[PDB]
């Protein structure tokens, strides 16, 4: 049980994505799978109404999973991959609505999507690997 | 870019606040730039107390106190300005070096 | 080689202070802008 | 940055008792409990297998924290003030912990241009109150 | 404290209002008035010249006492909101607070500050 | 509470570009009254920055106590400094202008390269219990309302005598 | 609901009484409040006498402090104010200025200094330096018809605004990097659960704090503001500042640098050293060339003497703080003595420059003797007190390894002997045709006499009776 690989955090979101240009295929396959076990930790923070992280985390993980899903999906099995693109629509509209139901804080719809937002993300990364 | 772009403007004000302070010639301009620096630090403070520390606000209270003390200082300095302009009939700052 | 050398040294050790004091005493000298300038220079260089 | 050097021993313990949430282990209970007040402990934190990344002894006075109000790792506040199914540590007590990665930083690191903690780690502690 | 989106839309709309009115006036306007146009209303033929018309000596004291006595209110508001929520300790604390500045105002009243 | 959406960064950049010109007007223009009015503009556009982030009191108060009292006081003050229209043309004053515009830029470079090396969005994850409480049911004028008097008792008791002493000193000094 | 502010609640009561009497009474005040304020001060000192040998118990919701070491300084500032007020009574009396609000300002500044000595809150330790600085631009300029007293308000307000600005910016950087924390003790936790401690950041919030600290107690690279103000303001407020400002600043610095900065020792121990090695040099050379008394005192007694106090803060394993307490206790007396003598002679004659102190030994020998004693003590000669002060400051500080700071200290002390002996030589003289017609018309001759004579023997006796003082100063853990 040794240490792990940081794998390109390291920046202040103006160094990353603006000044340290680099993103290789199968490397976005790390971010995609990471925001799955990542975004599955807000459940306690949706239980109690912490309406101030359920926005920042969603914005960041989205703006990260709104470029990888366009790079990673170019590098899945290209012979047969319309479904790997017929999933990004769902995995980026469920979240685009999640971001709506947190802006004017609701509970029923917010949590009804905080399950149907992760239930999909386990399938976008599924077609990857 | 909320949490990141604002701090990138704190320095970009603080620095200016110092420069106008040094190159100032009239007392009122120096006081203006001083107030500007205090507002820069205020802004650098508040955002930190919005990302985190929402259970018990520890920044907004400190921001309030900073604004109160800024108002007090801006009152006292101008009061001193009254008396200096009474003594000498010009407030050119850099032309009074009789204390050296 | 007694007055001109070792007396010279034991005075120049007490005379160079008389010059250095007044020399470094005549820089700045008022002009609060200069005070703040010389106060910022040290703050800036100390950041290393 | 990342790991640095240190040196110490461990005073080998008995087998840990997980108690359904964490990994608990006791070494020496001595004097008396502690309420929701400021405490003063000495730690020496490991990685899962062998590595040591910090130790209170690597500085001066062992650090002082708050046991009772959430200001520390949930694992610790459960394993020092006493969690559900675990007795609290005495004044001069001494315990050993293995922190699972859900009661810890979780699956994301703390970066400083180089994450000072391996992403999604689960560390160890040898906590001695004082 | 839920949605200030209406506030932001009202801000942008009511800030566009004045420039909109100015521009609408400018479009349907006369390109004329090349007259003197260098002197302002109710003036003795061309009167021109003069300065040092301040009388700041009096109004400056009013401005100062106001600037000092204003800070009371933005501290009272968090207290005025949290009276019943908390107990009665905040009552005594704010009483001490306000009484300090009542004494200050009494002083500013006795010694001549608020004048003609 | 939260913000509309991708309209956020638009207002962010807009306010930033306004505030930069405001500060440049504060520091460049020689006519002091123009400088004070540009300062007022700076302070209202920074009150809007305070309001964008969901901190409401420290925004509206800052708008009341500064964009009000302090600015009108400074306007009254500028009615006591006579003699304007100094030199111009690219660092009007002595070489001290260049020396400042150098050392200030060094200060900038230092802090402006220190900042974009700390993962703020990673310093937010390590604290997921601080902003996770909200006390159970509170709004953001009662948060400050109580947490100003439940633990910040001593500085609140203190500031009043500071205000009184400042008033007394100001009246005793300004009056001949 | 707490008696740990009662030492300051008494002061607040006296403040309110002093403000009331002018509102209600007509003219019976001048010698009345002169002792009514002393009543409040001595009553606060008696109240602080109770809390000797007490616990480190935390404050109101854990705000300012209550332990032994902090209580020492809390009493020391009161001591300074008690000795200083009788000086700053008759001086402003003989200027036809209003006296009530002057004593009010001095009392409020002392209150701010007393609250500052604790303040483990990160906000109280910010308002209190303002409660001590906002009541300082007033006193340091409270002679409006004069001209110099305006220069020593401009180039004091601008500087004390810029510096407090830098300090609070450092505080904001700390509050940010610390995951959100104010309580001084609870930073090394919070700066760990947020793993951003060893990173850049903290390295900036350390310098932006140390600089704002330095300015408040003026080591060399930021000393610029001190020599001017000390000449431009009235001599009593010069003394009041040059004692209580240094005491309060040195009381706040050790706590703000030892409690939340365990780790950064090797990176600020050096830093402070760079200040000290400069503070005891640039504050002496210029001191030689001076001709004014107040400005020479600013250079020597502050520009330098704020050196060997620091000379152990770097070299401290809690075996030295006793020596800092002892040296502060010596310095307060050996400085207030010479300031009392200077106020008295200046009032009696009407000059400040050195060249007028000639022949003063023949006209009035008691004052010349009681000034020479304090000056020599400042020089640090064996039988006096300053000698033992500097000695026990070095003996614990050479016992801690660092060598290239004790040698410089001894060397600059030898250097400092010069101007002391210069003014001393100017005292003893009898060349009748040399003494200016200032000491020649000196009708030689209560309060100032009492203060000067009870402050000068404390500059000779404790240096030989430092045994109980030392035994007392060893119980400081903060």
């Amino acid at each position: 049980p040794p240490g792990t690989v940081p794998r390109w955090g390291t920046r202040s979101y103006v160094r990353e994505r603006f000044f340290e240009p680099g993103l290789t295929t199968e490397e976005a396959a790390a971010r995609i799978r990471q925001t799955a076990e990542g975004m599955r930790t807000l459940r306690p923070m949706l239980e109690t109404m912490s309406w101030k992280y359920v926005l920042f985390y969603v914005r960041l993980k989205s703006k990260y999973l709104d470029l990888d899903l366009t790079t990673a999906m170019a590098g899945v099995p290209e012979p047969r991959r319309p479904e790997y693109v017929l999933v990004a629509n769902e995995l980026v509209d469920n979240m685009t609505e999640f971001d709506r139901f947190v802006r004017t804080p609701k509970v029923y719809e917010s949590y009804l999507y905080y399950e149907k937002t992760l239930k999909s993300l386990d399938d976008v990364a599924e077609f990857l690997g | 870019m909320m949490f990141e772009h604002v701090l990138f403007l704190s320095v970009y004000l603080f620095s200016i606040g110092i420069y106008g302070l040094i190159t100032s010639r009239n007392m009122v301009r120096a006081l203006i730039c001083l107030e500007l620096i205090l507002n820069s630090i205020n802004l650098n403070l508040v955002t930190f107390s919005d990302l985190f520390d929402s259970r018990q606000l520890k920044g907004d209270i400190f921001a309030i106190f900073v604004i109160a003390l800024a108002a007090a200082e801006a009152a006292i300095g101008l009061s001193i300005l009254s008396s200096i302009h009474r003594n000498r009939k010009s407030t050119r700052i850099n032309q009074s070096n009789l204390l050296n | 080689f007694d007055k001109g050398v070792i007396d010279g040294i034991t005075n120049g050790v007490g005379l160079a202070s008389f010059c250095i004091g007044e020399e470094i005493k005549y820089v700045g000298g008022g002009r609060i802008s200069s005070y703040l300038f010389f106060f910022l220079c040290y703050v800036s260089v100390f950041l290393f | 940055a990342r790991a640095a050097l240190e040196l110490h021993r461990s005073l080998c313990p008995l087998l840990v008792s997980p108690r359904e949430l964490e990994f608990l282990q006791v070494r020496d209970p001595s004097f008396c409990s502690v309420s929701m007040v400021v405490t003063q402990i000495h730690y020496t934190a490991r990685f899962p297998d062998g590595t040591v990344f910090d130790s209170s002894y690597k500085r001066g006075r062992p650090l002082t924290m708050r046991i009772g109000a959430g200001k520390i790792l949930r694992g610790l506040q459960q394993g020092i003030g006493g969690g559900g199914g675990v007795t609290p540590m005495l004044v001069g007590g001494k315990r050993k912990l293995m922190i699972p990665p859900i009661l810890a930083y979780g699956p994301e690191p703390a970066g400083c241009f180089s994450e000072a903690v391996f992403a999604q780690a689960e560390m160890n502690f040898c906590a001695l109150a004082a | 404290l839920h949605e200030y989106d209406i506030f932001w839309t009202f801000l942008i709309i009511a800030s566009l209002i004045p420039i909109l009115a100015f521009s609408i006036s400018g479009l349907l306007a006369p390109v004329s008035e090349g007259p003197e146009k260098l002197s302002s209303y109710e003036s003795g033929i061309e009167p021109m010249g003069g300065a040092w018309v301040q009388f700041r000596i009096r109004y400056y004291m009013f401005a100062l006492v106001f600037v000092v006595f204003d800070v009371e209110t933005v501290f009272l508001y968090p207290w005025a909101m949290s009276f019943d929520v908390l107990g009665v300790s905040v009552f005594i604390e704010a009483l001490i607070f306000v009484l300090i500045l009542v004494v200050g105002l009494v002083y500013a009243w006795r010694k001549g500050a608020l004048e003609w | 509470m939260d913000l509309p959406g991708p309209i956020h960064e638009i207002l962010m950049l807009f306010g930033e570009f306004i505030l930069l010109l405001g500060g440049l007007g504060v520091v460049l223009l020689t006519n002091p009254i123009y400088s004070a009015f540009s300062l007022g503009l700076v302070l209202v556009c920074i009150s809007l920055f305070y309001f964008l982030l969901n901190s409401y009191f420290v925004a509206v108060a800052q708008l009341l106590i500064y964009v009000g009292a302090i600015n009108v006081l400074i306007i009254f003050a500028v009615m006591f400094v006579n003699g304007s229209e100094w030199s111009k043309d690219k660092n009007y004053w002595t070489i001290g202008d260049g020396f400042t515009s150098l050392v200030c830029i060094t200060f900038v470079f230092s802090l402006m390269t220190t900042i974009p090396d700390t993962s703020w969005y990673g310093i937010l994850w390590t604290t997921r219990s601080n902003q996770i409480v909200e006390q159970g049911l509170i709004n953001n004028v009662q948060q400050i309302g109580i947490h100003l008097a439940t633990d910040f008792y001593l500085p609140f008791e203190l500031i009043s005598i500071i205000l009184l002493v400042s008033l007394i000193g100001a009246i005793t000094m300004a009056r001949q | 609901n707490g008696s740990f502010i009662f030492p300051e609640c008494i002061l607040i009561f006296g403040l309110i009484l002093l403000l009331m009497i002018d509102s209600t009474s007509d003219q019976k005040d001048r010698p009345w409040f002169y002792f009514i304020s002393s009543t409040s001060l001595v009553i606060s000192i008696t109240a602080l006498l109770f809390r000797w040998r007490e616990e480190p118990i935390i404050s109101f919701s854990g705000n300012f402090q209550t332990n032994n070491f902090n209580e020492i300084f809390q009493f020391l500032i009161l001591l300074c104010s008690t000795l200083c007020i009788p000086l700053s009574v008759e001086y402003i009396e003989c200027t036809e200025m209003a006296i009530t609000e002057f004593l009010l300002f001095v009392l409020t500044a002392t209150l701010g200094g007393m609250f500052l000595c604790g303040a483990n809150d990160l906000i109280t330790i910010f308002v209190a330096p303002e409660c001590f600085s906002l009541c300082s631009y007033l006193l340091s300029g409270y002679t409006k018809r004069d001209l110099r007293s305006n220069e020593a308000t401009m180039k004091y307000l601008l500087m004390g605004g810029a510096s407090s600005s830098i300090l609070v910016h450092g505080f904001s950087w700390l509050y940010g990097s610390s995951g959100g924390e104010i309580e001084l003790q609870e930073i090394v936790n919070g700066l760990i659960n947020t793993q951003m401690y060893n990173s850049p950041g903290i390295s900036i919030a350390l310098i932006s704090i140390t600089v704002g600290l330095g300015f408040k107690l003026s080591p060399a690279p930021f000393h610029q503001w001190t020599p001017d103000v000390y000449e431009g303001s009235p001599t009593p407020v010069v003394a009041f500042l040059s004692v209580t400002s240094k005491v309060a600043a040195s009381a706040s610095a050790t706590r703000i640098l030892d409690i939340p900065f365990y780790f950064s020792s090797n990176e600020w121990h050096l830093l402070l050293e760079i200040l000290a090695i400069l503070s005891m040099i640039l504050g002496n050379l210029l001191a030689i060339t001076q001709t004014s008394m107040k400005r020479m005192l600013a250079y020597s007694s502050i520009g330098q003497i704020g050196y060997v106090i620091i000379g152990i803060i770097v070299g401290d394993s809690n075996d030295g703080y006793a020596s800092m307490i002892t040296y502060m206790l010596f310095y307060i007396s050996m400085n207030l003595g010479t300031f009392a003598c200077i106020v008295l002679f200046g009032l009696r004659t009407g000059t400040d420059n050195i060249r007028d102190y000639a022949g003063l030994y023949m006209k009035d020998p008691f004052l010349a003797l009681s000034l020479a004693l304090c000056l020599l003590s400042l020089g640090g000669l064996p039988p006096l007190a300053g000698f033992f002060g500097k000695l026990y400051l070095f003996w614990c500080g050479w016992q801690a390894g660092l060598y290239f700071l004790v040698s410089i200290g001894l060397l600059t002390s030898v250097l400092s002997i010069y101007y002391y002996l210069k003014i001393i030589k100017l005292l003893m003289t009898g060349r009748n045709q040399e003494i200016t017609p200032y000491v020649r018309n000196y009708r030689r001759s209560n309060s100032i006499e009492l203060s000067m004579t009870v402050c000068v023997i404390a500059s000779t006796i404790p240096g030989i009776s430092m045994n109980p003082i030392l035994a007392i100063a060893q119980d400081t853990l903060f």
